[PDB]
DNA sequence: TCGATGTATATATCTGACACGTGCCTGGAGACTAGGGAGTAATCCCCTTGGCGGTTAAAACGCGGGGGACAGCGCGTACGTGCGTTTAA
DNA sequence: TTAAACGCACGTACGCGCTGTCCCCCGCGTTTTAACCGCCAAGGGGATTACTCCCTAGTCTCCAGGCACGTGTCAGATATATACATCGA
């Protein structure tokens, strides 16, 4: 909580930064990593592996269309198509 | 999980963190206001995504 | 230009020839663009 | 003059993972100008921001800042 | 003898590529062309192995996308044989 | 403009109402989003026409417009 | 509802003949149709949101640039 | 003549935008005419 | 239609990328003085919504007939599959 | 020194231009709907100002959470024998 405060204070993105902007930052950043992990731990378990790779993630997130959306500009580095 | 795996999770997490930093600054910017709310991270939430 | 440089947290210090560049060529594209 | 090093199999292989099932004779000679031009686009940015810092060594970093500039984010290398 | 009929081969080349994730392009000829591209903007610059590596991670993934896309305005033809034209149609719908 | 205002206003509201309840609107704000509308269908028809005529054909039909969005990303 | 056949078969034909088209299909009506919606759903659903968080009640030219802006058309005279 | 009025502050927040970024990167107080001049040879 | 080619599986063996423990240090947390940006309250008055009369612009419905799209055939020569030569990675 | 690109002739499949034909864009006409101009009503809400307060920035202390360094071991790997699926004359 304290990383997400310090970087907002010394990157200008305003001149002052109130107590509950931190909580909820965090809070978003969480969902949306446990989404993602999840997905990529389904397709692991779905390839009888045990150790995700990149492949992985590719595969997760091409497969869902909110997040094909959000990372449609995105091209992960040995990811193939 | 891999390294690289977790290697590509920070280049996201970096990505989210500046889209929203973002959208939060330029919606302050337009409301004349000198500080960051939940209402403006919030809005910049839905705006973004 | 300087006091849109200042006001707009670009930096904690603005430089006297940063404003004097970007204002030159600001005025510079303009005319292009007005010419064409 | 290293653009000969762009073979017709190499071509063909990436055609090929697009799903390509037949290519015409004249598609390997129209390849070479859009890589061309695509790299000396890239690097001439990439350069650009090596020299900003004053280095002398090139560095991921800068391609990344040459590709985001472009719209071309690139995750994997941090 | 024995022999294959043509194209048949190809959906088997097709079957394999996409389903692999290893690099295409041979390392030492693309990494000459990357040192042969670089020395026409500054003398005696120096590339880490790391950076070539990005550059062709680059252009894969995009020749990989342009042809992808050039077989859609080939197929609209009614054809089965990719054109110049077709390339050249789909760079200029995607503006570039 | 080449549109008739008063439908195009009515068309406004009628896509506000699912939004938020008794709203307002500037008599610019419409104008604005009708200018921004025929701009819009100008080019994609611009667009269009390339993919027509690559099959050498006259007519434009609807799987035209659905090659140019789908190789635009739309 | 109904009020989407407001936009008739002559200013169609007419936006057609300024694009060039030569000769139109019966059938590019609907498309359009569907096309015009679209764009305007996301443009309005940007500009509303604009709108509700400043607490406003009137909607202005201003929130209409800024959705124009952020789906990457910049639009000059307002 | 709206029209001119709003390219002339969009070109200057594009560059000004562009010179921020120079800065960031860098990790350095005050923009010099050197973050400009970069700015303009990365834009132009 | 089955048998010649190709890719998939089940097994023993293997080695170096990863999960875990350590020392220690620089940043985060707790307490204070300070002060100005920001929540609330009030007025002035505009400009947006709702209605009326009416006069012709544009949209509407026919129907005539011929430009064009479409299924079909024939033919000629480009590029695919496989063997051998040979190059530099 | 072995596996990568380069070269060869054969040949079946594709691309391309010809016709024959019937349907559904386009154009001119008569009709009729409502777009538009101008004038009347009137109140919900935007733009500016003052009161005064309570949340956040700056300075200092101290400590336990997290960065470099080292360990060692088991998850993924080539290689093998061979299994059975797919394509063609």
């Amino acid at each position: 909580v304290g990383r997400v405060h310090r970087l907002l204070r010394k990157g200008h993105y305003a001149e002052r930064v109130g107590a509950g902007a931190p909580v909820y930052l965090a809070a978003v950043l969480e969902y949306l990593t446990a989404e993602i992990l999840e997905l990529a731990g389904n397709a692991a378990r779905d390839n009888k592996k045990t150790r995700i790779i990149p492949r992985h993630l590719q595969l997760a997130i091409r497969n869902d269309e909110e997040l094909n959306k959000l990372l449609g500009g995105v091209t992960i580095a040995q990811g193939g198509v | 999980i891999s390294s690289k795996a977790m290697g590509i999770m920070n280049s996201f997490v970096n990505d989210i963190f500046e889209r929203i930093a973002g959208e939060a600054s330029r919606l302050a910017h337009y409301n004349k206001r000198s500080t960051i709310t939940s209402r403006e991270i919030q809005t910049a939430v839905r705006l973004l995504l | 230009v300087h006091r849109l440089l200042r006001k707009g947290h670009y930096a904690e210090r603005v430089g006297a020839g940063a404003p004097v560049y970007l204002a030159a060529v600001l005025e510079y594209l303009t005319a292009e663009i007005l010419e064409l | 003059d290293n653009i000969q090093g762009i073979t017709k199999p190499a071509i063909r292989r990436l055609a090929r993972r697009g799903g390509v099932k037949r290519i015409s004779g004249l598609i390997y000679e129209e390849t070479r100008g859009v890589l061309k031009v695509f790299l000396e686009n890239v690097i001439r940015d990439a350069v650009t921001y090596t020299e900003h810092a004053k280095r002398k060594t090139v560095t991921a970093m800068d391609v990344v800042y040459a590709l985001k500039r472009q719209g071309r984010t690139l995750y994997g290398f941090g | 003898p024995h022999r294959y009929r043509p194209g048949t081969v190809a959906l088997r080349e097709i079957r394999r590529y996409q389903k692999s994730t290893e690099l295409l392009i041979r390392k030492l000829p693309f990494q000459r062309l990357v040192r042969e591209i670089a020395q026409d903007f500054k003398t005696d610059l120096r590339f880490q192995s790391s950076a070539v590596m990005a550059l062709q991670e680059a252009c894969e993934a995009y020749l990989v996308g342009l042809f992808e896309d050039t077989n859609l305005c080939a197929i609209h033809a009614k054809r089965v044989t990719i054109m110049p034209k077709d390339i050249q149609l789909a760079r200029r719908i995607r503006g570039e | 403009l080449l549109i008739r205002k008063l439908p195009f206003q009515r068309l406004v509201r009628e896509i506000a109402q699912d939004f938020k309840t008794d709203l307002r609107f500037q008599s610019s704000a419409v104008m604005a989003l009708q200018e921004a509308c025929e701009a819009y269908l100008v080019g994609l028809f611009e667009d269009t026409n390339l993919c027509a005529i690559h099959a050498k054909r006259v007519t434009i039909m609807p799987k035209d417009i659905q090659l140019a969005r789908r190789i635009r990303g739309e």
